[PDB]
């Protein structure tokens, strides 16, 4: 009730219990996931996924499976703004690589321009 | 119709048989590598190539709601039989 | 399986710490990493003695979020199997209470009758116990022709057998001596400790989720829930047996009031179609394919619902992203709520009475983990 | 509507109170319980002699995880990955390849019997009825290596019988 | 910015509660290593205790210190009862390797661990 | 060499580690701990037995899913032994009852068993064959045990010459023989100076030497850290345990260093003393 | 198959000796039936 | 059952419930298996010519929740009408 | 729209709208939202200081009785600074209605331990402390219940991945059971099922 | 009465004047509360409605089916807890204007 409050940083990584091997060695990456190019629809955009980089996946020598010694291998954290992403990553301690968002560039096309006269943009097929 | 590779044992209908330098052959010691010896590709020659008088014909699979779904295949390839991707059995055209 | 660290003044008590969490399995986390239709059986098996009301509550959670009502034959068949499940959980809770209190034989009598009931599940779906069988969107793959007459047979013979159970026990002198004085519950306790169902029936207040908020066609059968008066464990025992006999009533009226509509919804974008249209469509094939790959998308928002498990308030709380994965499921468990007040239920007794207390609130310990 | 219990009083009339006293000092309804139990003694008990007589079932039991094949034909599985897409403990493992013919097929079709909870979802999800939950349920396997099915084990197990599977499906391909 | 902390004002009360918690662990150790019929010298166990303390001396934010004090108090309670068994107490130790050092060339032999 | 003998990733629990080990024995004591440390390393172990499968059953789940594999061997035929060592990276030889049986002496197990297995091994092409031996097993007297071991030592040294002949001193641990005989007393007291070596440093040394190449050809000997009198050690045993013919001769016989051959320090393993582990292992006294 | 017993004692097999050849006069396993009899014996039908 | 009348009478004398009548061993009314194959109904859809899916789109009827607040009024009502107390059902209550 | 799509009652909607407006205007110190969904179940969204005062109001007052307590979980939402949501769920014996008291909270600052008025909340708050680490000042006993003792990490967060970090095995070396870093036997595959194409046009959010 | 349907609650003999001194104490402790807020309005209006229910009727069973809160003694207990919130809400000032706002991109759901 109107207590101590001091304007500083945060150090939660000494509390969330994941060991320090995984703290300092593993590396995070924040990116908007690209449109999977075969479909053309960008509802899969608008989010900022935090992922971890991949590591070794050998052969399971009895069945032909891919085991791993990576508990963090299948994290994903879908966010809504780059600021809160970076704030969370620095709040929880490990390092992070920021790739920036890329919209499709707006264009200038028209069907009448596909029916040109002395301009070379000509439909040529139909 | 199995092969005996120079490792010395049965092979399957997938190209997966071993090398001599393997420990997995010796973990097969005492218990037999069971495998279906009624292979797959040899049950294509047993099926006759039917000859239908039509042109754009049907394949169902021997049973209404028992098998693979309907697919209509064409016979335009004059020397090549139509092949259902599901069935595996062939068709021809008779003018 | 529990851990009980009790602290007792001699052949009496003072306190008891129920160390529970032996049976934690991480169910909510695993559902947070799966889809709806895939992760239904976790809801089937967190509780396990009651086994189709769990299905029923999850299916009603999804159908209530998705604003889709099942066809009426689905509702009545779901009511029938809710009554079978109610009958089954109360008969096993009575018999495991009897077996742990002593009393070797009625356990085996009622388990032969339950063996008929597992034959009925087998004929319905095929599984012994954990039949999934209740999809969201109504029941899947309806009953084979020749089951309702078997249920009619079971109703007759089982009325006879449960009257023979009350022939054996209930005016048993020393079983009454064994459990009358123990397990008192104040109405203020029954509110503040968050009790659910049979404890509320037993101690005072007339209360039923089924009756007050009829979440299905329960509103259109004549039945009457038994209430307790003294708020007591023998009285609670009689309450359970008469809820079984009321379930006999509900099965009889359900068989006489059956509409022959259809199994699933015809909104094929939620329930998958059947084989004939599947093997020759195009839209039904696509719906089959993507409906089993992705899972249908579920509009965002957080819902809660609760039905009357034979324990009590089986509550379930979904939080959905616009997604086919639920963002957060969570389950209100009557086992957890009933284990919650154990000190204030057992301050003034001794240890065999404590084992009777663990009996008289029906436990599975699967569901107490959530 | 409610129908509650335990609302009476012990009747103060002399006959009823001496009847409760007669039960107290004469051990009566205990002997009534003995009479009911001896009535169940003199019935015939219902056991099934297990290794000979087998307990009844449905046509739609979920057992063995067997495969099917076409009439004098090849493997019914297209390797369309739906069963591994639905498998709620992911015990299916499919790696697919075409062969020298052209029809798309498999390489590796593995069922873990440990993770397989025996849903039925992979049966319902199969578009061509390739995988079928089998009829018999007798696995009883002494070693944990031996509980990890290969595609060849599934094909042998689908060729130790189809006739049971075919009879069950041909009876009940109309419900599902 | 309003932040309502647990116990702390400055780190003086932090120092006070943490030194008392260490005193509680000091008189906690010999009773437990006698009770569980353990097999480790008291010197070694106490030095692993103070080593676990000396791991997290690098944090000055006082709310973090409060939550650490409450965690350590929880497990001192749960080992001063008999609620934790032999397994968890040994699990604090590492007598089963776990061999991996931080040499460059050692991790270059057993590959792909940068 | 082919893949799936190369190491993969980190260690433990079916990480595909290096060695594929055929072990003769391992149903006894030291081989059981050795299979344990190879399961921690994550190595596939082929072990044949001869007894009831109940004993190999209670040492079965040491490995992960299906790593270790069980088969049969016998002290007579080369065909079963050869089938058991058809494919092996390494092979270790640890065998021996410490009393003559009806059908076996100290002769011909120590003599005849390394003959046939080394025969099919050198015809087979195994590498890093590790043969144990008791320490100070001489041509000299007092033990058919020790002299048959010396004959076997000369056999394994002569044919298949680059075997690591290894020898610990007499080991103690959870299932020691001589400390158990110290518990199974009555009494008699003599003098002999003696160094005891604990079992886990021995088996750590064996797995480290078998996984680390270039350390081959040389016989090794493992050293106890204390090296004092036997009777003082018996007084130590009774003190810590709260209470006041071939085995006793073969502990009174010979305990010494051999300065020719290299020991622990060519391996980099810490020596666990007698006192620490002896206090750890002396349970089963009065209250 | 007898009719006057109850449902669970209609259809019983009597195994013979050494059908695969493993002295199965004694120690009778399950699954020693061919599959069409594995339909009939498990009460999935009413005709042999 | 399947037993003589003296011990039948002893069963009914130990429990006067006419045990020979209904005994929980089923004989006649086991469902006579291999029933005729059923034809299912198809419900209030596949109806041609009128089923616009535009109408019955229960997924798209999900409104976002309305928001009454932010970050001489005739009021103080209850969330519901207060619940009427029930009745003892006539079908043999106690008492 | 009428067959097989569940119809509703606007009457219950109007009742809950009026009731939420009432509660919001008579406890204005803490109310920020009263939202009503389509199918009439009330949500009240509350600052983390009116926990004790608002629950003391909502237990009583004879216009909203609501004795019955249920779930408390604090649904872990990143892309916030106040991450966790403490969700009380309340039921009226007298009025047959469900109100969700959603209060918000951060990682480290406690809410005020609702066990003072709710004797059912004891193991609920203990569960929240064990799975998350949300602290409850002024509480009788906080322990780890529904976890192992020697285990830590607060696993129902999103930072805790699906497998645990530790994994037990017995070993005969030290004759007991130990914990090791996790050596999975298979990957736990991860299906990118989040399909595009805007399945609900009404719940669109404005992009930037 | 005679042995009511609840459990930890035995029947009272003088319901009426006990209930009346309950509600007059509610009016007293409401008289402690400041004026301008409508919390006083709603509590005063409902309490005078309920007191007008009880003053006009000396009956028992008609008094139950008119005055809600079946059967009777729950109304007394509920009056006690209504006094309890009254005492606790002299303090804590629920009607005074708000403490600060959330960061306002918090309560919207679909993330
Ligand atoms: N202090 C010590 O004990 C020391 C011992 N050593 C040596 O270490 C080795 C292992 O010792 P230890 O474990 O104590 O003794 P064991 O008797 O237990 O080890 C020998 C193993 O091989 C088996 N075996 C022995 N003879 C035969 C046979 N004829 N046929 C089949 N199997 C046989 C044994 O029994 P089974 O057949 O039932 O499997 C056992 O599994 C011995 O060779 C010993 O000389 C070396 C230095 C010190
Ligand atoms: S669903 Fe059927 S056909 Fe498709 S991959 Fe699975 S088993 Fe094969
Ligand atoms: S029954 Fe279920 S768990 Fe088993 S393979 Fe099929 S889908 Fe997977
Ligand atoms: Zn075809």
């Amino acid at each position: 009730t109107q207590l101590i409050t001091v304007d500083e940083k945060l150090d939660i990584t000494t509390l969330t219990g994941v060991p320090e091997e995984h703290i300092k060695t593993r590396k995070a990456r924040i990116f908007v996931p690209a449109r999977n190019n075969m479909q053309s629809g960008v509802n899969n955009t608008k989010k900022w996924k935090m992922e971890f980089d991949t590591r070794e996946r050998w052969e399971n020598p009895l069945m032909g499976w891919a085991s791993t010694a990576d508990p963090l291998s299948n994290l994903v954290l879908t966010f809504s703004t780059k600021e809160d992403a970076i704030a969370f990553a620095e709040k929880n301690g490990w390092s992070y690589d920021v790739e920036e968002r890329k919209v499709p560039k707006p264009k200038s096309k028209s069907y009448g321009a596909n029916f040109s006269w002395n301009k070379r943009t000509r439909v040529s097929t139909k | 119709g199995v092969r005996t590779s120079p490792t010395g044992e049965k092979v399957t209908h997938t190209g997966q048989v071993y090398d001599d330098e393997d420990y997995r052959r010796v973990r097969f010691v005492g218990r037999q590598k069971e495998v279906n010896e009624n292979f797959a590709i040899d049950l294509i020659a047993e099926q006759p190539v039917s000859q239908v008088g039509s042109r754009v014909i049907s394949c169902d699979g021997g049973g209404g709601a028992l098998g693979h779904p309907r697919v209509y295949i064409n016979l335009d390839k004059e020397t090549k039989t139509g092949t259902c991707g599901y069935c595996g059995l062939q068709f021809r055209q008779q003018h | 399986v529990l851990r009980l660290v009790m602290e007792l003044s001699g052949e009496m008590v003072r306190k008891c710490d129920p160390h529970i969490g032996l049976l934690h399995r991480g169910t909510e986390k695993l559902i947070e990493y799966k889809t709806y239709l895939q992760a239904l059986p976790y809801f089937d098996r967190l509780d396990y003695v009651s086994m189709m009301c769990n299905e029923q509550a999850y299916s009603l959670a999804v159908e209530k979020l998705l604003n889709i009502q099942p066809p009426p034959r689905a509702q009545w068949i779901r009511v029938l199997f809710g009554e079978i499940t109610r009958l089954l959980n109360h008969i096993m809770a009575v018999t495991t209470h009897a077996l742990d209190i002593g009393a070797m034989t009625p356990f085996f009598w009622m388990f032969e009758e339950r063996e008929k009931m597992f034959e009925f599940y087998e004929r319905v779906s095929g599984a012994r116990m954990h039949a999934a069988y209740v999809r969201p969107g109504g029941v899947h793959q309806d009953l084979p022709l020749g089951l309702m007459d078997d249920i009619y047979e079971f109703s007759k013979n089982f009325s006879l057998r449960i009257d023979e159970l009350e022939e054996m026990l209930t005016n048993n002198r020393i079983w009454r001596n064994r459990t009358v004085d123990i397990g008192v519950v104040t109405a203020e306790d029954a509110l503040n400790y968050g009790f659910s169902g049979v404890m509320l029936r037993g101690s005072g207040i007339q209360w039923d989720l089924r009756k007050t908020q009829p979440y299905d066609v329960y509103d259109q059968v004549e039945f009457d829930v038994p209430i307790g008066s003294r708020g007591d464990c023998y009285d609670r025992y009689l309450c359970r047996v008469e809820e079984m006999r009321q379930s006999i009533r509900i099965i009889s009226q359900c068989l006489n009031k059956m509409p022959p509509g259809e199994i699933k919804v015809d909104d094929a974008k939620v329930s998958p179609p059947k084989r004939a249209e599947m093997k020759t469509s195009m839209e039904s094939l696509i719906h089959h394919f993507k409906l089993y790959t992705e899972g249908y998308q579920v509009p965002p928002g957080a819902t809660y619902t609760a039905i009357e498990a034979p324990k009590g308030e089986f509550g379930v709380y979904l939080v959905s992203d616009g997604s086919s994965r639920p963002y957060r499921c969570k389950i209100k468990a009557p086992g957890f709520a009933h284990l919650a007040g154990l000190d204030k239920m057992s301050k003034g007794h001794m240890l065999a009475d404590v084992v009777a207390i663990i009996g008289t609130q029906d436990i599975v310990f699967g569901e107490v983990d959530r | 509507t409610y129908k509650y219990v335990n609302l009476r009083e012990p009747s103060m009339d002399m006959k009823s109170v001496t009847d409760r006293a007669a039960q107290t000092l004469l051990w009566t309804e205990l002997i009534r319980g003995l009479g009911m139990t001896l009535s169940y003694l003199f019935r015939e008990p219902a056991t099934i002699n297990y290794p000979f007589e087998k307990g009844p079932l449905s046509p739609r039991f979920r057992g063995e995880h067997a495969l099917r094949r076409y009439p004098s034909g090849e493997e019914r599985c297209i390797a369309c990955k739906l069963c591994e897409a639905v498998c709620p403990a992911q015990a299916i493992t499919i790696e697919a390849e075409p062969r020298a013919d052209g029809s798309r097929r498999t390489t590796r079709y593995d069922i873990d019997m440990t993770k397989c909870i025996y849903c039925g979802f992979c049966q319902e999800a199969c578009p061509v009825d390739a995988i079928v939950e089998g009829p018999n349920f007798e696995f009883s396997t002494e070693t944990h290596e031996e509980l990890l099915y290969n595609k060849e084990k599934l094909l042998n197990n689908g060729d130790k019988w189809e006739a049971e599977i075919a009879a069950n499906i041909q009876a009940d391909y109309l419900y599902r | 910015t309003s932040v309502k902390p647990i116990f702390s004002r400055d780190m003086n009360e932090a120092k006070r509660r943490v030194r008392e918690l260490y005193r509680a662990w000091y008189r906690e150790v010999p009773n437990t290593v006698h009770l569980f019929q353990l097999d480790i010298s008291v010197k070694q166990g106490r030095d692993k205790v103070r080593e676990m303390f000396k791991k997290n001396a690098h944090v000055t934010d006082p709310r973090v210190v409060d939550l650490l004090v409450i965690k350590g108090k929880m497990e001192l309670e749960e080992t001063i009862n008999v609620w934790k068994q032999r397994t968890h107490v040994m699990r604090f130790f590492h007598e089963t390797e776990a061999p991996r050092p931080k040499d460059f060339l050692s991790k270059f032999y057993v590959g792909h661990d940068p | 060499l082919h893949h799936a003998v190369i190491p993969h990733g980190k260690g433990g629990r079916s990480s595909v580690s290096g060695i594929v080990a055929t072990v003769f024995g391992a149903t006894g004591f030291l081989g059981r701990y050795l299979v344990n440390h190879l399961g921690r390393m994550g190595s596939q172990v082929i072990v044949p037995y001869r007894c009831e499968p109940y004993d190999t059953m209670h040492l079965r789940p040491m490995g992960d899913l299906g790593q270790i594999i069980f088969m049969d061997w016998n002290g007579r035929d080369k065909d079963s032994i050869r089938r058991a060592v058809e494919h092996s990276n390494v092979v270790i030889n640890l065998v021996g009852r410490e009393w003559e049986t009806k059908n076996f002496d100290f002769e011909d197990v120590f003599v005849k068993i390394p003959q046939a297995i080394a025969q099919v091994s050198k015809e087979a092409g195994v590498e890093k064959f590790i043969h144990i031996s008791h320490l100070n097993a001489d041509i000299k007297s007092s033990s058919k045990y020790l002299r048959n071991k010396a004959v076997g030592e000369k056999e394994v040294r002569e044919t298949f010459p680059e075997a690591t002949i290894i020898k610990p001193a007499d080991i103690f641990g959870r299932e020691d023989r001589f400390l158990n005989y110290f518990a199974n007393i009555r009494s008699l007291g003599k003098k002999t100076v003696k160094q005891p070596v604990y079992i886990v440093d021995v088996t750590k040394g064996i797995i480290n030497a078998i996984k680390d190449p270039d350390a081959r050809g040389k016989t090794f000997a493992f050293v106890g850290p204390n090296r004092y009198l036997l009777f003082d050690l018996v007084q130590y045993v009774f003190a810590v345990a709260h209470r006041p013919r071939d085995k006793v001769e073969r502990i009174h016989t010979t305990d010494r260093t051999l300065p020719h051959l290299p020991g622990l320090e060519d391996l980099g393993v810490q020596a666990t003393p007698l006192e620490l582990k002896a206090i750890e292992v002396l349970r089963r006294h009065r209250t | 198959e007898d009719n006057k017993q109850f449902f669970g004692r209609h259809r019983w097999v009597i195994y013979t000796t050494e059908m695969n050849g493993k002295n199965t006069f004694w120690d009778v396993d399950g699954s020693m039936v061919p599959p069409e009899w594995h339909r009939w014996l498990h009460c999935m039908t009413d005709d042999p | 059952a399947s037993a003589t009348r003296l011990i039948q009478g002893l069963r009914n004398w130990a429990s006067g419930r006419d045990l020979q009548a209904k005994l929980q061993l089923r004989y006649q009314e086991i469902s006579k298996r291999t029933q005729p194959p059923p034809k299912l109904p198809v419900g209030p859809s596949h109806r041609l010519s009128n089923n616009y899916y535009c109408a019955r789109d229960g997924r798209r009827e999900a409104m976002p929740p309305s928001i009454v607040m932010s970050s001489s009024e005739k009021k103080a009502v209850s969330p519901a009408p207060p619940i009427k107390r029930w009745e003892l059902s006539q079908d043999e209550p106690y008492l | 729209t009428r067959p097989t799509v569940r119809p509703r009652n606007d009457v219950a909607h109007k009742q809950l709208s009026a009731f939420g407006e009432y509660v919001a205007e008579i406890l204005p110190k803490y109310v920020q939202q009263v939202q009503v969904s389509c199918f009439s179940e009330l949500e009240i969204c509350i600052h983390p200081d009116g926990v004790i005062p608002v629950l003391t109001f909502l237990r009583d007052h004879s216009n909203a009785q609501f004795k019955s307590l249920a779930d408390l979980t604090a649904v872990d939402i990143p892309t916030r600074q106040n991450r966790f949501e403490i969700v009380y769920n309340l039921l009226s014996l007298r009025f047959n209605s469900r109100i969700r008291v959603k209060t918000y909270t951060d990682e480290l600052t406690p809410v005020e331990s609702s066990v003072s008025v709710y004797k059912a909340a004891n193991w609920y708050e203990r569960e929240i402390w064990d799975m998350f680490g949300v602290f409850f000042a002024n509480h009788p006993d906080l322990r780890r219940i529904l976890t192992d003792y020697g285990f830590e990490g607060h696993p129902f967060r999103k930072d805790f991945p699906l497998s645990g970090y530790v994994e037990l095995r017995y070993d005969d070396e030290v004759k007991r059971v130990v914990a090791e870093p996790v050596e999975l036997a298979q990957e736990f595959r991860k299906f990118d099922l989040n399909s595009p194409w805007e399945a609900f046009p009404a719940y669109r959010q404005p992009p930037e | 009465k005679k042995t009511t349907g609840l459990v930890g609650l035995a029947v009272c003999e003088t319901p009426h004047e006990r209930l009346k001194i309950l509600y007059t104490k509610i009016l007293d402790v409401l008289g402690h509360i400041p004026k301008n807020a409508a919390y006083r309005k709603y509590t005063e209006q409902i309490t005078n409605e309920k007191l007008s229910i009880v003053k006009a009727e000396p009956d028992v069973k008609k008094l139950e089916e008119q005055l809600q809160g079946g059967q009777i003694e729950e109304v007394i207990l509920q009056a006690e807890n209504e006094l309890s919130l009254a005492r606790k809400m002299i303090q804590w000032k629920p009607w005074e204007p708000l403490v600060e706002e959330p960061p306002a991109s918090q309560w919207k759901w679909p993330i």
